[PDB]
C-alpha cells in the first residue's frame, strides 16, 4: 500500500494509518469532483466499457407526482425526501 | 475473349458476391463510397481545479 | 500460539484479521510471546520476518525483546535493535 | 521469509472440461520495438519460457 | 531515510522484492549500476536521481529464476500435443484445412 | 454524415495534431516516442 | 429489500483487506474489469447484436419493397452490394440505409 | 558626455543536446502507437500533454526533473521524480487524488511512481 521511497515510508503504526488515511481523503476528494461535474468525465475512450470508472448520479430524474418517482428515490436512499413524496 | 470465361467469371462474381453486372468503372464509385464508413472542455476543468485550490 | 498462527496460514485465513488495529494487537501479542518463551535465534528470526513487514511495533515490544536478549545473554545485539528502533 | 510461511496456497481451479481443445500448426509471433536491445531481452524471456 | 536495499541479504528471493513489472527504484534495487555518457575527467552518473535508468524498461521482475519459477507453476494449465501428429506430413493429412488469424496487441485505451 | 453522403452518391503537421511549431519542441525534448532525429 | 443488500454489504466487510502486493492488485483490477483480459481479443466486449453472416452477406431481402426490374433495381441492388462489403456498419445501419433509400424513392 | 568620448545548473536532460535522443537521451513517453502499422499517436501524444501539464500543476515546484510517461496495455505508469520539500501527507494525498482524477479521466489504470531525491541532480553547467 505505502511506496518503496524511503522518505515515503511511513516509520510508526499512527505514521502509517496518518498516510493511509490522508490517501483516502485525496480519494474521496477525487470521487467528489467526479460526481460533482460528471459532465468534464462522461466521454468514454475505452473499449470495452468500464462501468467503475464513469460518474455516479445520486439526483432523482423522475420529477412528475408517481409511484415510480418515489421509487427511484428509495433506491437512491434519500429517506426525508422520500417521506414527502410519500 | 470466349464467351465461356465470359459466364464463368460472372457465375464467380455470383458466389463471391461482386457486382455480376459490369458497370464499366465510372459508376463503380458508389460501391466505394458504401464499402467505407476537445481542448475547450479540458480547461474549465483546470479552471474548476483552481477554485477548489488543488491547481496551481 | 503457534497453532493459531498455523491457522492463520492456511489458505486465505489471513484476511480474517480485520483492521489494522486488530492487526497490530495480533501481532503484537505474538511477539511479545515468542520473546517471553522461543530460543533467543528464533526469535530474531521471527523479528527480522515480521518487522516492518507486518507490523510497527510498539515500544513495549522492544523493551520485552530487550529482556529476551537479556535472559539470552546475547548482549551484543543491542546495537542494532536501538538502529531499529531509532 | 526465514520462518514465517504460507502453509497452504490456493492453486487456481483448472478444470478438464469435455470440449476437445483446438490445435494450432504454427504461431508467429511478431514482436515490434523501437529498440533491440528490449527486443533481444524480450526473445531471451520468451524463448526461455518455450523452452520450459 | 536510509535505503532499504542496506537490509536486503546476498541469499534473497529476489522475486518476491519485484514480483511484477515495477520501475527502476534505486531505494529497492541492491546494484551499484550506473549509466550516462560522462563528462571529461567524470563519471556515469549514480542511480539515486538518475532519470535515465527510470526510462529502461527493466526486466528486474522477469531474471531466469523468476521465469523458471513462474512457467513451472503454469504448468498445470497445458494440454499435450496429440503425438500421431509427428511431423507437418501427417498435419496436412488428419487435418487438411488450415485457419489463420490475428491478435494485435497495442498500448492503449482501446 | 449519412444524410449528406446520400445525396453526394447520385451525383503542417496534420499527422500527430499538433502545430508545426510544437512538434518541433516536443520532438527535440525527447518527448515523442520514436521520434529521433537524423 | 434493503436489509439483505446491506447485510451482504458488510459480510463482503470481514475479509476486506488491503492488498498485499502487485499480482493482488492486478487480480483485483482484473475482477474490477478494468484491466483487459489476456490473451488479447481484439474482438472483446464487442458481439455486433449476434448477427450472423447472412445477415451482413446477403442484404437483398430488404430490396422486395423496390422496383423489381427498373433501373431503380440496378441501383439498390449496386447499393446493397456496397452495403454488403462495409465491416464497420452493424445490420441495422445497413437496413436503415435502405430503408432511407425507400422512403426518399417513394415521396419521389 | 560630447559622442566621441562614449564612443546555470543543467540535468542530465537539460544538458545534453536534442541530437542524442538516442544516442544518449532517451524518449520520456514510451508508447506502441507512434511504430509502424500501430494506430491513435496523435492520441497518446495529446494525452501526454495533458498529463504533463497536470503534473506539473498537481506537484507545482516539487518534480525535479521530468516525467516518465509509460503504458503497458492499457495501463498509465507516471514515474515521477520529486523533491522532499512537501511534507509526506500531502505527497500521499496528492497522489490518490491525481491517480483517481486521471483514472476517471481516461477510463484507463493510472498508477504513480513518486520518487523523491534530495534535490536536483544537476549534471553539468552551461
Amino acid at each position: 500500500v505505502f511506496q518503496d521511497d524511503p522518505y515515503l515510508m511511513p516509520a510508526s503504526s499512527l505514521e502509517s494509518r496518518s498516510f493511509l488515511l490522508a490517501k483516502k481523503s485525496g480519494e474521496n476528494v477525487a470521487k467528489f469532483i467526479i460526481n460533482s461535474y460528471p459532465k468534464y468525465f462522461q466521454k468514454d475512450i475505452a473499449e470495452p466499457h468500464i462501468p467503475c470508472l464513469m460518474p455516479e448520479y445520486f439526483e432523482p430524474q423522475i420529477k412528475d407526482i408517481s409511484e415510480a418517482a418515489l421509487k427511484e428515490r428509495i433506491e437512491l436512499r434519500k429517506v426525508k425526501a422520500s417521506v414527502d413524496m410519500f | 475473349l470466349s464467351e465461356y470465361a465470359f459466364r464463368m467469371s460472372r457465375l464467380s462474381a455470383r458466389l463471391f458476391g461482386e457486382v455480376t453486372r459490369p458497370t464499366n468503372s465510372k459508376s463503380m464509385k458508389v460501391v466505394k463510397l458504401f464499402s467505407e464508413l476537445n481542448h475547450h472542455t479540458y480547461a474549465e476543468l483546470m479552471q474548476t481545479l483552481r477554485f477548489l485550490g488543488l491547481y496551481r | 500460539a503457534y497453532q493459531v498462527h498455523g491457522l492463520l496460514k492456511t489458505g486465505d485465513n489471513w484476511k480474517f484479521i480485520g483492521p489494522d488495529q486488530h492487526r497490530n494487537f495480533y501481532y503484537s501479542k505474538f511477539f511479545d510471546l515468542i520473546c517471553l518463551m522461543e530460543q533467543i535465534d528464533v526469535t530474531l528470526k521471527w523479528y527480522e520476518d515480521l518487522i516492518p513487514s507486518a507490523y510497527f511495533p510498539h515500544s513495549q515490544t522492544m523493551i520485552h525483546l530487550l529482556q529476551a536478549l537479556d535472559v539470552a545473554n546475547r548482549l551484543e545485539v543491542i546495537p542494532k535493535i536501538w538502529k531499529d528502533s531509532k | 521469509l526465514h520462518v514465517d510461511v504460507p502453509k497452504d496456497l490456493t492453486k487456481p481451479v483448472v478444470t478438464i472440461s469435455d470440449e476437445p481443445d483446438i490445435l494450432y500448426k504454427r504461431l508467429s509471433v511478431l514482436v515490434k520495438g523501437h529498440d533491440k536491445a528490449v527486443l533481444d531481452s524480450y526473445e531471451y524471456f520468451a524463448v526461455l519460457a518455450a523452452k520450459e | 531515510l536510509p535505503p532499504r536495499t542496506e537490509k536486503m541479504a546476498v541469499d534473497q528471493d529476489w522475486p518476491s522484492v519485484y514480483p511484477v513489472a515495477a520501475p527502476f527504484k534505486p531505494s529497492a534495487v541492491p546494484l551499484p549500476v550506473r549509466m550516462g555518457y560522462p563528462v571529461k575527467k567524470g563519471v556515469p552518473m549514480a542511480k539515486e536521481g538518475n532519470l535515465e535508468l527510470l526510462k529502461i524498461p527493466n526486466f528486474l521482475h522477469l531474471t531466469p529464476v523468476a521465469i523458471k519459477k513462474h512457467c513451472e507453476a503454469l504448468k498445470d494449465f497445458c494440454t499435450e500435443w496429440p503425438a500421431a501428429l509427428d511431423s507437418d506430413e501427417k498435419c496436412e493429412k488428419h487435418f487438411p484445412i488450415e485457419i489463420d488469424s490475428t491478435d494485435y496487441v497495442s498500448s492503449g485505451p482501446s | 454524415a449519412d444524410e449528406r453522403l446520400r445525396i453526394n452518391s447520385l451525383r503542417v503537421k496534420r499527422r500527430w495534431r499538433l502545430s508545426r511549431i510544437v512538434f518541433r519542441h516536443l520532438a527535440d525534448h525527447g518527448q515523442l516516442s520514436g521520434i529521433q532525429r537524423a | 429489500s434493503l436489509w439483505d443488500v446491506e447485510f451482504a454489504k458488510q459480510l463482503a466487510t470481514v475479509n476486506e483487506q488491503p492488498l498485499q502486493n502487485g499480482f493482488e492488485e492486478l487480480i483485483q483490477w482484473t475482477k474490477e474489469g478494468k484491466l483487459w483480459e489476456f490473451p488479447i481479443n481484439n474482438e472483446a466486449g464487442f458481439d455486433d447484436d449476434g448477427s450472423e453472416f447472412h445477415e451482413h452477406i446477403f442484404l437483398e431481402k430488404h430490396l422486395e419493397s423496390f422496383p423489381k426490374q427498373g433501373p431503380i433495381r440496378h441501383f439498390m441492388e449496386l447499393v446493397t452490394c456496397g452495403l454488403s462489403k462495409n465491416p464497420y456498419l452493424s445490420v441495422k445501419q445497413k437496413v436503415e440505409h435502405i430503408e432511407w433509400f425507400r422512403n426518399y424513392f417513394n415521396e419521389k | 558626455r560630447e559622442l566621441p568620448c562614449a564612443w546555470k545548473p543543467v540535468t542530465y536532460e537539460e544538458a545534453h543536446a536534442p541530437h542524442y535522443i538516442a544516442h544518449r537521451k532517451g524518449w520520456l513517453s514510451l508508447h506502441t502507437g507512434n511504430l509502424d502499422g500501430e494506430d491513435h499517436a496523435a492520441e497518446r501524444t495529446v494525452e501526454d500533454v495533458f498529463l504533463r501539464k497536470f503534473m506539473w500543476g498537481t506537484f507545482p515546484g516539487c518534480l525535479a526533473d521530468q516525467l516518465v510517461l509509460k503504458r503497458r496495455g492499457n495501463q498509465l505508469e507516471i514515474c515521477a521524480v520529486v523533491l522532499r520539500q512537501l511534507s509526506p501527507h500531502k505527497y500521499y494525498f496528492l497522489v490518490g487524488y491525481s491517480e483517481t482524477l486521471l483514472s476517471y479521466f481516461y477510463k484507463c489504470p493510472v498508477r504513480l511512481h513518486l520518487q523523491t531525491v534530495p534535490s536536483k541532480v544537476v549534471y553539468k553547467y552551461l
